[PDB]
């Protein structure tokens, strides 16, 4: 499960939200408005999916695997860039892996949904096709299935 | 076990509601949600419609993608862009035999001519996909081309966003039920939630609602019940509540007794379509027998499936628990001999397929990295152990449990179309409700592709339904109220009976949501087919597990909450519950086993082909309390042959 | 999960020791040793020797006769005060079969031979007895009679407070390790320990030391793991202790692969020896089907032990696993039939033996009235279902695993006498160290008056021991400081780690008690025959066993605990793993099947009566961290025959 | 497990210790300072003995049977005397059960360890005899047994 280091952690300093407490998609890292830092409140029901560790202030969240299973000692540590992940990954006899990946080959935010597809139509809207088809789908026409005989 | 640092209790009346209407609601951030979002945004402007996004979560990376995804399981391919190109017949045929026979063909066929378009648009969008120097997809397997992934949520909702825009998106909102149309028993209104960030009644009111929450998982003890509870395989994001909700509003349900049982690395859970279809690793009992050999034989039983190209998952997971009951465990993945023979020497070569071996891992199952890491494991040295997890109910993946939904026009044959009042795709057995991904049945194999793709498809349906029904749902105020009641009833239970007891987890007169959940994950691992009988059950435990699960059922109404989150786990253990019931009816009704390695009914060990290749749907009748099924014969609506 | 709701820490340096010089030191106030303190204080005046006892809980409720107990389980009766008089030769006989011809027969006949004797006593003492119109003690089966022991632990720990002395008793005072003498390896010096109400550190200096700890639970996942895992059958209190701390001294263990596995009342695990003995209650599969008489033909094969009368528990456990395994279950006991049966239409009747059914709940297990009552079941209406429990150790019930010892001089045969430098009574292989009630092995079915009664023997010999061989043994300041560091050393590591983590049970540092608890149990769950494999291991499962465990014992070292009370569950674990430990080996060692029913060697399932037939034997030396295993031919000590 | 009722208890102030904390086998039972209220430390760790139940103010303590399996509505009583012991059994039906057995039959604290028992002699020592033997066996002589030619 994934836990807050107190010296790293600044409980969001004057940004407009708190990254970890806004990104879990169990609702589980809030922030304890005494010590103004964050923690998860449930780590039985953490999924290890580092998407809050990869959304903080680098170094500010980090993943204890589950005691169950774990012994102590392992880590994989993520540095998510724009193009490309970068990723280290620490044994627990201290052999140290490094690798990097790409993660997207276009600008964030550059999506254009329906880029190049002509208008709806009332018409269009009675056919099997959806926005962009047959087009996107790359055959000659709208691909067909043999039905049983 | 969940401890709140504080409490943050409100009472029913104190809860101010926000009404939002719209005309198509979509219920689920995730794949299927944001494929629907994305295409209902394209047709909507043909009438001005508005369409709005729930999710309880955050959007960027809600949902069974959230580590991102190493590889597109669902890939035609018509033209050649990949390794390997496929027809549209072959995939159908595919589907319904690893159903061992029951598949709505419509509806697979439906979303494999769809498919191809919709990862095209992933990649333009932005999505890497692995390519050879020839500039071709990788293809995994048959189906599959491998991706690097770990941003495929943020692609894809950054998509959805762009599409509908940011107004038309709620998000940290759960939805707990729907509202029918005061003026029709048999049609969708709207629904209602409550924020998990504030105190805040949700009231939407809607003209078209789809489903897209995900299946169900927690529903079962899994193999680790202390932290690691929540290594769940399947997204632990994903409570059933579409299943619940929708059951409730009287929408049929469909093979809900086909769950899923995923074999994977031991624990951490990781992938191992890429190990077995792209590393071509072996999997061995702990004597070295590679068991889909020595176990061939006993598959010939179930012809002709037993014979088909891949085997049906079901009858190869069958395999894994011959030798489990033997007691020829541990079972390994020889990721040691797999990169060795791939890499034939070639130093260089080595190291670039074990990167790709890890990344298969960093980009959707970190854990799984983490634990060979913890526990010293090196892939190229030594072999991991493999096991398969508790029960999953889904229908987007390799289960097909859902709801019982219509198909195209085109595809649909008149024995489907029988049990619905309104013939649009997608759409339940109730008037302007819909069901994709997860929550659409009897046409699995979707995966992320597939299940964005459906949700496209219900989506354009839903504005077609809209204009061309014209629907004018009215939600009725009394029955809202009631719902606001019962959606903060947890709280005021706390508050009103904490002072029996001086431990606030240790109370008689309520439950809090672990202690219901612990509870509903014994009763499912005991009777209905869990892990503790090695996925065997019969009649006796199945009405056992009924009994029990009513004990359950009527303790929810004595649930307590102590904060906001937890009032969404009460919830979502509620969903649970009704999701299990149904899952054990179903279970019950179907005599024979049909996909032994999922689960067997040591009563009717025996696959019947004769009295029951049929789709089993039921419906609850909620003023009734009553549940109905029906059989529904299965016929072949694609041409192919084994 | 343990949540403290303050801290309570301290540094070895600061808290104070208490240094404790007696002559016999007895390790736990429960059954055995309250028997020990009993008699030792009656021997102790021709020295004037002292004897101290010392509980980590309060001995007027400690052990596993918290609740009271429904019968004696051990009555031969040589006289007729029952309702059924038996000779020593019959019952030593009965317990070598039931042990599936493995016991050490003089230690055995010499309880047997003492038991009556106690049971008299306690009768004097205020135990009521049931006693039949005629006045005889009402027999449950042939060995055992009922008793009205509610109070049972409460009367015995009167009775020894009353021979040793208040002063002499030390509660709340949890012993973690033996010291052993300066001057001599293999001999015992006293043992320390620690207050779990205040800070202070103990250092017992003795002569004599007597392990009476109780046997471990918890080793293994229940089948129940959010609150109810508290439900395990045997005494949760009983940890393994003094099996960690012998072992650790070099003291030699035996048959400690022969774990028990109760067949009971299913989740509340209470008693069936009443239903089946005295009530004459059926137990059948869900089909009706009186297993015991469907699977006899499966014990013919073991011989002569599957024609044995009673059928060795094993065995009888052997033809559940076989209906589990087939998939058979609910297992239910009729209790509805069994009672109208034994009421003959007659209404009083009725009443009376209801309100007996519910007093052998009631005085034992109360957890299972509280189910009935919960689940709404009336026994003379509706059966109850039953099944067996996880694995638990223990040396005085129907487990014969604890300490290889010494038997009394007229019975113990030359070929027993090996292992032992001193032949005193239940001396282990270390000189001066004594194992008693679960903890002395091979010479099980003692029960609640067996261990007390093998707490005298031992408690007499250990005087003998004094004041013939007058020993002297010396402590060694250097280990006792050592020690001392270690003790407190789990909260030095949290203070110390703490602050790596917002969450004190979120640290990469450290594990606290509860979390490592959960890992042991999960562990020997699915290697070591756990009820995840239903009880099913081999070779390969049993070394991955030893390598995880070795994982785990390595993270001991990394223990946390926030105050006294989670101190000493750290110490609880540290004594369970290294018990675990022991038990794979042996489990390992043994290459048989001799007790299917307990566990299946799945690569050597049949029993060997050719080269196995011996009890096997293993010691633990600390310095080299080195285990020598020996097997001890079984020989007949008593006349006797099939 | 058990739990403590608030009304009821009164942290044991007027009397030399506390019941609860005293009694229980495992070291569950202790007191709030704060509230001066007990409580159960560690829940899942109650083995369901009563002995806190038993020992105590008779309306404080109780036991709520574990979540895993007890649907709720059920409850055992006991009333605990110096001779007997009363037991009430409530269903969550409704349906109530009383039940009443003895527990002892001399007074307590009465036990006199070794009455008419012989002093111990150095000669007796070197025997095989315990204290009181044989005769409290119920023999004149000590029990002889078999032993295998
Ligand atoms: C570990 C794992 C590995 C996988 N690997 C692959 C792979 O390599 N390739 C591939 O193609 N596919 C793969 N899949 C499958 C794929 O991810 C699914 O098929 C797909 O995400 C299903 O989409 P969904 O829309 O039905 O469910 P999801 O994507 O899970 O979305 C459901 C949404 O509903 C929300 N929600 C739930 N209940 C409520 C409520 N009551 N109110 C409001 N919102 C709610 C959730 O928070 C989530 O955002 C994998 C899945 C998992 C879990
Ligand atoms: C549910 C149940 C039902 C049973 N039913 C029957 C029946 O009907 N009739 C019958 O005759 N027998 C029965 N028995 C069996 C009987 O109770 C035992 O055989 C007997 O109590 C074993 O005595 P012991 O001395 O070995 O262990 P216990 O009596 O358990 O004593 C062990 C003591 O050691 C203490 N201790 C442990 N570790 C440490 C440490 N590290 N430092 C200090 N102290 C420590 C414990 O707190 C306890 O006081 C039953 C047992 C259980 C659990
Ligand atoms: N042994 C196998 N033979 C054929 N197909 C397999 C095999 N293992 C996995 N697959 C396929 O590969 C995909 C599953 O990949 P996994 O790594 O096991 O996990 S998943 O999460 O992506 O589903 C599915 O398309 C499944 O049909
Ligand atoms: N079916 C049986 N046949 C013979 N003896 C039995 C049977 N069942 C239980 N016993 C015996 O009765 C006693 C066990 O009682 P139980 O109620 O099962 O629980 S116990 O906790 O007291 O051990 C032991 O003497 C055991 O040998
Ligand atoms: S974890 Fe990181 S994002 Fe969350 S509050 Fe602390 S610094 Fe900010
Ligand atoms: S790892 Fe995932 S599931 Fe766990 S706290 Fe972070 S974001 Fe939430
Ligand atoms: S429970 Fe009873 S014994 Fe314990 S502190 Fe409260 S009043 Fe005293
Ligand atoms: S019931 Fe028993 S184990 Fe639980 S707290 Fe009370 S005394 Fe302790």
């Amino acid at each position: 499960p994934s836990f807050v280091n107190p010296e790293k952690c600044d409980g969001c300093k004057a940004l407009e939200r708190t990254a970890c407490e806004y990104i879990c998609p169990n609702d589980l890292m809030t922030l304890d408005k005494e010590k103004m830092k964050a923690y998860n409140r449930e780590p039985d029901m953490c999924w290890e999916c580092y998407s809050c560790v990869k959304m903080c202030p680098q170094g500010a969240i980090d993943v204890r695997g589950y005691v169950d299973y774990s012994p102590l000692g392992g880590a994989c540590v993520p540095m998510r860039g724009t193009s490309d992940i970068m990723w280290t990954v620490k044994y627990r006899n201290g052999k140290v892996l490094r690798f990097k990946f790409a993660i997207r080959t276009t600008p964030w935010g550059s999506i254009q949904p329906f880029e190049g597809f002509p208008e709806p139509t009332e018409e269009a809207l009675k056919s099997e096709l959806l926005a962009g088809e047959p087009e996107i789908i790359g055959t000659s026409e709208f691909p067909q299935v043999k039905k049983k005989a | 076990v969940y401890y709140p640092k504080k409490y943050e209790l409100y009472k029913a009346d104190e809860v101010p509601t926000e009404v939002v209407e719209t005309d198509i609601l979509i219920i689920g951030g995730g794949f299927s949600g944001c494929g629907a979002a994305y295409e209902a945004a394209y047709w909507a402007k043909l009438g001005g419609l508005k369409v709005t996004l729930v999710e309880k979560a955050a959007v960027e990376r809600s949902g069974a993608v959230a580590q991102g995804l190493s590889a597109i399981n669902t890939y035609i391919d018509l033209t050649g862009r990949s390794e390997r190109q496929n027809t549209l017949e072959d995939y159908v045929r595919y589907v319904t035999l690893d159903m061992m026979g029951l598949a709505r063909e419509d509806l697979v066929a439906d979303y494999a001519r769809h498919v191809d378009g919709t990862v095209h648009l992933f990649e333009k969008w932005g999505l890497p996909i692995w390519k050879t120097p020839d500039g071709k997809y990788v293809r995994e397997g048959q189906w599959q081309i491998m991706i690097h992934g770990e941003s495929y949520k943020p692609i894809i909702a950054e998509a959805a966003k762009m599409a509908v825009g940011e107004e038309n998106i709620y998000e940290r909102v759960f939805i707990f039920e729907l509202l029918k149309d005061k003026n029709d028993p048999n049609a969708v209104a709207g629904a209602v939630g409550f924020s998990v960030r504030e105190p805040k009644f949700y009231v939407f009111k809607a003209k078209a609602v789809i489903l897209a929450t995900g299946g169900a998982t927690l529903l079962f003890r899994p193999r680790s019940t202390g932290e690691a509870a929540g290594r769940t395989w399947y997204a632990i994001f994903d409570t059933g509540s579409g299943y619940y909700m929708g059951l409730k509003a009287g929408a049929m349900l469909t093979q809900f007794e086909h769950r899923f049982i995923p074999f994977r690395f031991k624990d951490g859970y990781g992938p191992v379509g890429a190990w077995f279809l792209f590393f071509k690793c072996k999997a061995k009992n702990a004597y070295g027998e590679e068991y889909i050999k020595t176990r061939a034989a006993e598959l010939e039983k179930y012809k002709p499936y037993g014979a088909a190209q891949p085997i049906p998952t079901p009858l190869r997971n069958h395999q894994v628990m011959l030798e489990i009951m033997d007691g020829n465990q541990p079972i390994y993945m020889h990721t040691e001999e797999a990169l060795a023979e791939l890499a034939g020497g070639d130093k260089k070569k080595l190291k670039h397929i074990y990167e790709e071996a890890f990344e298969d891992f960093l980009d959707m199952t970190v854990s799984q990295a983490l634990l060979w890491a913890c526990q010293n494991i090196d892939p190229q040295e030594q072999p991991s152990e493999a096991a398969p997890a508790e029960p999953y109910i889904m229908g987007s993946h390799s289960g097909e449990a859902g709801f019982w939904v219509c198909g195209p026009e085109d595809l649909m044959p008149e024995e489907y179309a029988k049990l619905f009042p309104l013939k649009y795709n997608r759409m339940t057995t109730v008037k302007g409700l819909f069901a994709i991904g997860d929550c659409a049945g009897a046409n699995p194999h979707k995966f992320s592709s597939g299940s964005f793709t459906e949700g496209r498809i219900a989506a354009k349906a839903a504005v077609r339904f809209i204009l061309e029904q014209k629907p004018n749902p009215e939600i009725d105020d009394a029955v809202v109220e009631e719902l606001k009641k019962k959606a903060y009833a947890p709280m005021e239970r706390f508050m009103q009976y904490k002072d029996l007891s001086t431990a606030d987890d240790v109370n008689p007169e309520y439950i809090l949501p672990w202690q219901g959940l612990v509870r509903l994950q014994k009763i499912m691992d005991e009777y209905a087919a869990g892990i503790a009988t090695i996925y065997k059950t019969n009649e006796k435990m199945l009405q056992r597990a009924l009994e029990l699960l009513a004990f359950l059922k009527e303790d929810l109404e004595k649930l307590a909450a102590r904060d906001l989150h937890e009032l969404m786990r009460a919830w979502e253990l509620v969903h649970r519950v009704w999701t299990a019931e149904a899952h054990v009816r179903h279970m019950l009704f179907r005599k024979e086993t049909r996909w032994p390695g999922y689960y067997y009914r040591t009563d009717y060990p025996e696959l019947n082909d004769e009295e029951w290749k049929c789709f089993v749907c039921s419906k609850y009748d909620a003023e009734k309390d009553e549940w109905t099924f029906e059989k529904v014969p299965y016929v072949q609506v694609i041409e192919w042959s084994f």
